[PDB]
RNA sequence: CCGUUAGUUGCCAGCGGUUCGGCCGGGCACUCUAACGGGACUGCCCGCGAAAGCGGGAGGAAGGAGGGGACGACGUCUGGUCAGCAUGGCCCUUACGGCCUGGGCGACACACGUGCUACAAUGCCCACUACAAAGCGAUGCCACCCGGCAACGGGGAGCUAAUCGCAAAAAGGUGGGCCCAGUUCGGAUUGGGGUCUGCAACCCGACCCCAUGAAGCCGGAAUCGCUAGUAAUCGCGGAUCAGCCAUGCCGC
């Protein structure tokens, strides 16, 4: 009667919560492609639905925000998937492949002894 | 002319002297120091020593050019 | 109802403090209100390691504030002495309000 | 040892315009913030020792 | 010509904040300020009994002050005279007196700093400095230790031309951030100028 | 690679065609990251496809591809007191990647005033057999090989 | 519309018009487009005199710019250049009045490389 | 650009609001 | 990557009030968060192998030393280190030392260094639209309304600082202006208004607005940065700080 799935990564938090319903999605407010403005980004928070089909039988409510659009969108995606985990806790040959596994670990790391872009040491000149 | 600013502000540092002394007339150059001023009114037509950094050149001010940030009325470098 | 703040340096000072106060005032107040932490605040600083010209020898460290907001309900008299004179740490201070 | 200029404290801003910053330890009025009031060095070095309260080395 | 500070190596590991206290914004600074006036006029007057370290603690308005040496005699003074002009004089630098906290240690062989001040002053007196580190080390680790790694730098007790010298017994992985060790350096009086010394005794760790 | 291939990282298909070719290509259109406007022009261009040309985007993308993707070309060898220009079978992997880029670029060359316009223009012309990109291709091609005698040298 | 310096505005709104005149354009087109009262959307190709005269007129006494811009610019720059001022000092040669530093980098006024 | 100073890019960079961005 | 402790931040995964902003109550598990220990020891299945260990596969939060930090061993260079502090010696002193009034280290025919912004329409212009982040704020950040072409000027509320002052994150989204010129680009320098730390701001400041708007339509021989969340690009804060030429450094 309820399946929660959390997806977050790179400082963007998309907490996805699904429960028996249809095909609506409250992005901590509005709906899917409403919030993902002309964002081809939309489709990102529904792949975990494509997983074992049907994008019209479940009520979608999400607490998502932070970093920004994309990051949060995807986070939303992996989350939905986890909701799938809850629902059918025997979905390997579907939830792993086009599946998921952990956040991501790849955020604009750090600048140290200069060079900003952590690699971008000031270029040379003409000697 | 020259007001514009009023009273002829001079950052006190140069205003105090400008005033009252403006009584017995002049005597010229009163080797100014805090040119941070925005010269003004009565300051029209007089002489003061503008610290060009290491010298006290004598400057004489005139009508339409009086009221403006003191500094830029006494140079401070030397190229070509 | 009493509010409190033990802002500390050491990550054992806030421990001895909140510990003695929430567990000992557990025979007095409303048994206390759990030493709610607070996102320990951080202040970083970097500086040249190779004295004089060397836009590269530096490195850094930091100073910060760890925060413990204990708190006890039911101003039940007795509490005032299961912490107010039965304390034990050293690297923080007794901030009490209501 | 720049003794003659250890006047930094008689303040006499005499026009705020003069009283100036400084490092309590190794003097150096160059880079002398506040909370520390030290030369990046007198500073960072004595800190190094550590008899400079809590503050601890960075990592991440 | 680098290698990080044998204490920074220690921080949250082996050895920490001698002056133990907190504060925060707009005050910690001066707080410590008076602290150095302290340790300074401190070690200054009493380098006498060859002190060794000063831990000025603050859990409240007082200023702990447990300094350490291994010379108790002249330390407290025949009876307790010493600790008197001392703890009293104290107020002089910012009032809020403190109980003059005298801490004496067990064996100057584990005390690298001290031994350094030692063979150092020796070199003052003027003599075989290489010998000096050789044996100084020798015993310093010897009378129990896990290694005595010592070094001396600048003006090799002679030669118009300055130089370096060193020697060690056992182990002293200054590296292994966690090595729990004791590090010290001594000033260098000799009319050569400043010719510093350093020695590090490895304090186990396993 | 100091000894190991250092693999060809794989891309997740299109977010409008579930296709690898799409994705790679849009990255090529792209810049400053702007996955957005990237995919954008990708699309509007696709609009040129369906509209300006009944025929489908799938078939046009593919045909343009078959056209611009290279085949045999040259690099030289400094093996015997000299470097001779020798040709070789322009590996698939690359063939793709760069006939790809290539296209995108020559497309950049194109006239119009709108990016989707360019993409269109060329992609179509290519699919067909008419244009800067693929033509430049033929060039690298037959051009390369002139150094035929050299070829047998092996790359 | 023929105004002052015959700054006729093509397929552009009013604002985009003035900006084409002496000391006009950005910031200038806004004030002009406001007074003359016209949709900045207009491409500019039919400005009926009936409406052009209104903005064209008032755009004389208090506006110049045009065969007058030099006035406040030529007369105002003549004073400081006649007195021991400073505003004109930077221009007393060929460097940058606004700033700047001199010695190195300042061909903008000095002229070409030498 | 960021030096256009006046309009968009201009204040964007200046860090200034004013005649091109109310204080909110 | 997982359970352990706990919940004024965060949940509702289950409501009830809903003022429906999580406003009120309530639930501590989930997201949050400091803290704890467990988690590939080439350990197991398949290759290879005398061995180390590399190679295939599943398991999953992930190995193949998880991506990122700190750690730079022996010497080289007599490298750098006069004015960082320390220092041996040397010289010094009515002064090579002290304070003050101004200049000046920001003088330019020129060369080279590191960055800024730029030639634009896969852009500029305008209006409306959609979300961090690690930091910062007391005599300080500064609430909304009044003066506001503008810089700013006032009243003035808050915190007392995961709840209060900084903050408007921008590129992204939708329509609207422009249709490819030296242009709405570009914004020099000289066109104007003001904001402000400071007395004073000539020289020797930051800023808003008025007029002016130059060179440039990706730059020779040549020379640079960068293995993936990285390259590129877009932003927020930070110490020095009554103003600051910070387009520089740092962190995100």
């Amino acid at each position: 009667e309820q399946y929660y799935g959390t997806g977050r990564r790179k400082e963007a938090v998309a907490r996805v919560f699904l429960r028996p319903g249809n095909g609506k999605v409250t992005v901590n407010g509005q709906d899917f492609n409403e919030y993902f403005q002309g964002l081809v980004r939309a489709v990102a928070a529904l792949e975990p639905l494509r997983a074992v089909d049907a994008l019209g039988h479940f009520d979608a409510y999400i607490t998502v925000r932070g970093g920004g659009k994309s990051g949060q969108i995807d986070a939303i995606k992996l989350g939905i998937a986890r909701a799938l985990v809850q629902y059918n806790p025997d979905y390997r040959a579907k939830l792993k492949p086009l599946g998921f596994l952990t956040r991501d670990a790849r955020v604009v790391e750090r600048k140290k002894y200069g060079k900003h872009k952590a690699r971008r040491a000031p270029q040379y000149s003409k000697r | 002319p020259r007001s514009l600013k009023k009273g002829v502000f001079v950052d006190d540092h140069l205003l105090e002297k400008v005033l009252e002394l403006n009584a017995k007339g002049e005597k010229r150059l009163i080797k100014t120091w805090s040119r941070r001023s925005t010269i003004v009114p009565e300051m029209v037509g007089h002489t003061i020593a503008v610290y060009n950094g290491k010298q006290h050149v004598p400057v004489y001010i005139t009508e339409n050019m009086v009221g403006h940030k003191l500094g830029e009325f006494a140079p401070t470098r030397t190229y070509r | 109802k009493i509010r409190i703040k033990l802002r500390g340096f050491d990550h054992k000072t806030l421990d001895a403090s909140a510990q003695k106060i929430v567990e000992a005032a557990r025979r007095s107040g409303a048994q206390v209100s759990g030493p709610i932490p607070l996102p320990t605040r951080v202040r970083r600083f970097t500086v040249i390691r190779g004295p004089f010209k060397h836009k590269d020898s530096r490195e850094h460290f930091e100073l910060r504030t760890h925060n413990r907001l204990v708190d006890i309900i039911n101003p039940n008299r007795k509490t005032i002495e299961q912490l107010m004179t039965l304390d034990l740490p050293t690297g923080v201070e007794i901030e009490i309000k209501t | 040892a720049r003794k003659a200029l250890i006047e930094k404290a008689k303040r006499t801003p005499k026009f705020k315009v003069r009283a100036y910053t400084r490092c309590v330890r190794c003097g150096r009025a160059r880079s002398v913030y506040r909370f520390f009031g030290l030369c990046r060095i007198c500073l960072r070095e004595l800190a190094h020792k550590g008899q400079l309260p809590g503050v601890r080395k960075a990592s991440w | 010509g680098n290698k990080i500070h044998p204490i920074g190596f220690r921080l949250g590991i082996t050895r920490d904040w001698e002056s133990r206290w907190y504060a925060g914004k707009k005050q910690y600074r001066h707080l410590l300020l008076e602290d150095q006036r302290i340790r300074g006029l401190l070690e200054k007057e009493l380098y006498s009994a060859g002190l060794a370290r000063v831990d000025i603690e603050r859990a409240a308005d007082n200023v702990a002050v447990t300094v350490h040496v291994a010379k108790p005699g002249v330390v407290i003074g025949r009876g307790g005279e010493r600790i008197r002009v001392l703890r009293e004089e104290l107020a002089k630098l910012t009032g809020k007196n403190v109980a003059l906290n005298v801490q004496e240690v067990q064996n100057p062989n584990l005390s690298a700093p001290l031994v350094a001040q030692r063979v150092a002053e020796q070199i003052e007196r003027r003599f075989a400095v290489r010998r000096a580190i050789k044996q100084a080390v020798q015993r310093v680790m010897e009378s129990g230790a896990k290694g005595a790694k010592v070094i001396v730098s600048g003006r090799i007790g002679g030669a118009e031309q300055a130089r370096t010298e060193w020697a060690a017994q056992g182990r002293v992985p200054l590296h292994t951030l966690r090595a729990n060790i004791d590090y010290g350096f001594a000033l260098a009086r000799t009319t050569y100028g400043v010719l510093g010394v350093k020695a590090y005794i490895f304090l186990g760790e396993v | 690679a100091r000894r190991r291939r250092a693999e060809v990282r794989q891309l997740q298909p299109d977010l409008v065609y579930g296709d690898v070719l799409v994705t790679a290509f849009i990255n090529k259109i792209m810049r400053d990251g702007k996955k957005n406007l990237a995919a954008r022009i990708f699309y509007d261009a696709c609009k040129i496809i369906q509209e300006k040309t009944g025929q489908e985007p799938l078939k046009v993308f593919k045909q343009a591809v078959e056209n611009v993707k290279p085949r045999m070309e040259v690099r030289s060898r400094r093996v015997g007191g000299a470097n001779y220009q020798v040709p070789m079978e322009v590996s698939p992997r690359r063939q793709q990647s760069l006939a790809l880029r290539w296209l995108v670029q020559a497309a950049n060359q194109r006239p119009e005033r709108r990016a989707a316009v360019r993409i269109a223009h060329e992609l179509m012309d290519a699919a067909e057999g008419k244009g800067g990109a693929v033509k430049k291709k033929e060039d690298v091609e037959r051009m390369a090989e002139a150094n035929r005698a050299y070829a047998h040298y092996r790359w | 519309a023929r105004i002052a310096g015959v700054e006729i505005p093509r397929n552009k709104r009013v604002d985009v018009a003035l900006t084409y005149i002496y000391g006009i354009g950005k910031a200038r087109a806004k004030e002009a487009l406001e007074k003359t009262g016209i949709n900045p959307a207009t491409r500019v190709k039919d400005l009926t005199e009936a409406e052009v005269v209104r903005l064209r007129e008032y755009v004389e006494n208090t506006w110049k710019l045009e065969g007058e811009l030099r006035a406040e610019v030529a007369a105002n720059i003549k004073r400081l250049m006649d007195i021991g001022c400073y505003r004109g000092l930077r221009h007393r040669r060929g460097l940058p009045v606004r700033g700047q530093r001199t010695r190195t980098n300042a061909r903008t006024r000095k002229g070409p490389r030498k | 650009g960021k030096g256009d100073r006046r309009t968009r890019r201009g204040k964007i960079w200046r860090g200034t609001y004013g005649k091109y961005r109310p204080r909110k």
